[PDB]
């Protein structure tokens, strides 16, 4: 039980239910004042659910940049990985990992796909339906080709960054088959533009909830019907968890989603987990023993086994750089 | 920090 992957915030994590597979993320490296440091970019750890323990892989292939903010998800025991944070900036790229290998090395393999792509960007979400991915949101930058919806600029990146960025509301389908793009035409107000938000799939409901846009980490949320394309937002009966970006929400039921940790408006770390209640329409608070262990930029999983597991992100204001706390804590829910 | 920018 000696092997476990460096603490990272920002990695991806995807699991088949017994697997989960971790790739990429950033932490600090002290001694040379990098706050930027992301992990090997040929490394995949593989954390057994059942057993409990890491193995890392070193992967071939065309293995990706190294980056933060990637969007991924397997999907029949292939990962695919979009977009992302590499040292020079934001991609639209696609990468496929196939483990349905009995091959000693697994192999990378970098998809030119078809169609028109998203804008290059980071931290957005994914839902899975009928072999297809329908990837929404995002932080990058201002789109370069013809696409559907909204994209509205972070003021500050036109004075913090070297080039300026902003969030989209769009909607894009990859087509896994053909690795063709396109955009779906929508009807129902979609939820505004935003990053960091939290993307869950319940049979045809793509969940979509909170995120930043401009001042605010918000509490909405919404889901779009993935047959009809019709978006709804969900006004919850009562109290509702508070405004947040960099949480994650998991669904551990055909009824229920479940949320954790995340970042308020005002910057506050948060330790708080809820469950939301599909046919009720309600939020309720969940009692877990990691009250003094909050988590932003975390990923959850959940297992065959009844269980989300929790992994990395930071414990406290990741953008105070040269003090963020980045985790490799597995955090284990009951759900 | 540009990685963490957005969120």
């Amino acid at each position: 039980e000696l092997a476990c992957p460096a603490e990272r915030s920002g990695h991806v994590a995807v699991s088949d239910g017994r697997h989960m597979f971790v790739w990429g993320g950033y932490k600090s490296n002290q001694v040379r004042g990098l706050y930027d440091f992301y992990l090997p970019r040929e490394e995949l750890w593989i954390y057994n659910m059942e057993t409990g323990r890491w193995k890392k892989i070193n992967t071939e292939g065309d293995v990706p940049p190294s980056m933060s903010g990637s969007c991924a998800v397997c999907v029949d025991r292939v990962l695919y990985l979009f977009g992302g944070h590499h040292s020079r900036g934001n991609t639209n790229k696609f990468y496929m990992l196939d483990s349905r290998s009995t091959d000693r090395v697994l192999q990378w393999e970098r998809i030119d796909c078809q169609g028109i792509p998203p804008s290059s960007k980071d931290k957005l979400g994914v839902w899975v339906y009928k072999n297809k991915l329908i990837f929404f949101g995002g932080y990058g930058y201002l789109p370069e080709d013809k696409v559907l919806g909204t994209f509205e600029f972070d003021e500050t990146s036109f004075w913090n960054s070297s080039h300026p960025r902003g969030w989209n509301d769009h909607v894009h389908i990859l087509d896994t088959e053909t690795f063709t793009w396109s955009q779906p035409i929508t009807t129902g107000k979609a939820p505004s533009p935003r990053a960091a938000h939290a993307c869950a799939t319940v049979g045809n409901r793509g969940f979509v909830f909170g995120g930043r846009y401009r001042d605010a980490r918000m509490n909405d949320l919404h889901y779009l019907n993935l047959d009809t394309w019709e978006w709804n937002e969900l006004i919850p009966q009562g109290i509702c968890p508070v405004g947040r970006s960099w949480h994650s929400l998991t669904p551990v039921s055909s009824d229920h989603l479940f949320l954790f940790g995340g970042f308020t408006t005002d910057k506050q770390p948060l330790s708080d987990a809820w469950t939301y209640c599909i046919s009720k329409n309600e939020w309720i608070q969940f009692n877990h023993p990691y009250t003094e262990k909050p988590r932003l930029w975390h990923t959850a999983c959940a297992s065959d086994e009844g269980e989300v597991i929790v992994f990395g992100g930071c414990a406290n204001n990741l953008l105070v750089h040269h003090r963020a706390a980045h985790s490799n804590e597995i955090l284990i829910f009951s759900v | 920090n540009d990685c963490s920018c957005g969120g």
